[PDB]
């Protein structure tokens, strides 16, 4: 089992802000222990091999050759308040794709097969 | 929640881990393992001002 | 993004849940009486924190003066 949590950090800066944000998420895990978002709730009961964060999406891989993906939405006025996509978009399985490795690219996600097949589907669309 | 309540709960938890007949064979290692500062639980207790914790550990 | 692990007694101790810690110990000892939770307990006792800290380190570290 696991709990999915995210943090946001302005790109130009030192490491102290990142460490402080990690401390805040630790305290929330301890002082608050808030539950994770429902869209990734299912992936709570599944293991993870590698994860990738794209320009607006993020894909997560199970050890059993299964992948999932979801975007997000971050509120800057209030600045895990970031709320992901409503429905987690899956990857339909046909003829045993058998994912092993993945990769993050600006225009598309990259996936591997057991024999080696550079499957990819763009973030904007919803078809492999 | 309260500081006094937190301390009482911490002392109760320490005593619970002390009088756990289940974990007797493993306590020999649990109190002998080292943290990243190269110290046992007792040394960490005495450095962090956890003096009653150090006494109970000893 | 991160997927933090789930070690029940570690969370209970670091959050100072006396009732939950007692319940976990009671369930563990009942299962040990059932003799079906020996190896799993042996694996669990080595659940750690950041810096190779066993459960006792968390216990003492949640006991420092306020």
């Amino acid at each position: 089992m696991t709990s999915i949590h995210f943090v946001v950090h302005p790109l130009p800066g030192t490491e102290d802000q990142l460490n402080d944000r990690l401390r805040e998420v630790s305290e929330k895990l301890n002082k608050y222990n808030l539950n994770s978002h429902p869209p990734l709730n299912v992936l709570e009961q599944a293991t993870i091999k590698q994860c990738v964060v794209g320009p607006n999406h993020a894909a997560f891989l199970l050890e059993d050759g299964r992948v999932c993906r979801i975007g997000f939405s971050v509120q800057p006025d209030r600045l895990s308040p970031v709320s992901l996509g409503e429905d987690l978009q899956w990857w339909p399985d046909k003829d045993g794709t058998k994912f092993i490795c993945i990769g993050a690219l600006y225009s598309e996600l990259l996936a591997v097969s057991s024999k080696g097949e550079l499957y990819q589907w763009k973030w904007s669309e919803s078809e492999p | 929640v309260e500081s006094k309540d937190r301390k009482a709960n911490a002392h109760f938890i320490l005593k619970l881990l002390c009088d756990s007949v289940v974990l007797q064979p493993y306590l020999r290692e649990l109190l002998s393992a080292k943290d990243a500062r190269g110290m046992t639980p007792f040394m960490s207790a005495v450095s962090g001002r956890a003096y009653p914790a150090a006494i109970t550990i000893l | 993004i991160m997927a933090v692990e789930k070690q029940t007694l570690m969370q209970h101790i670091l959050r100072c849940d006396y009732e939950a810690c007692r319940q976990y110990l009671m369930n563990l000892e009942q299962a040990v009486v059932l003799e079906q939770n020996l190896q799993m307990l042996q694996t669990f006792i080595s659940h750690r924190c950041d810096g190779n800290r066993n459960i006792l380190h968390a216990c003492v570290s949640v006991c420092f003066p306020t």
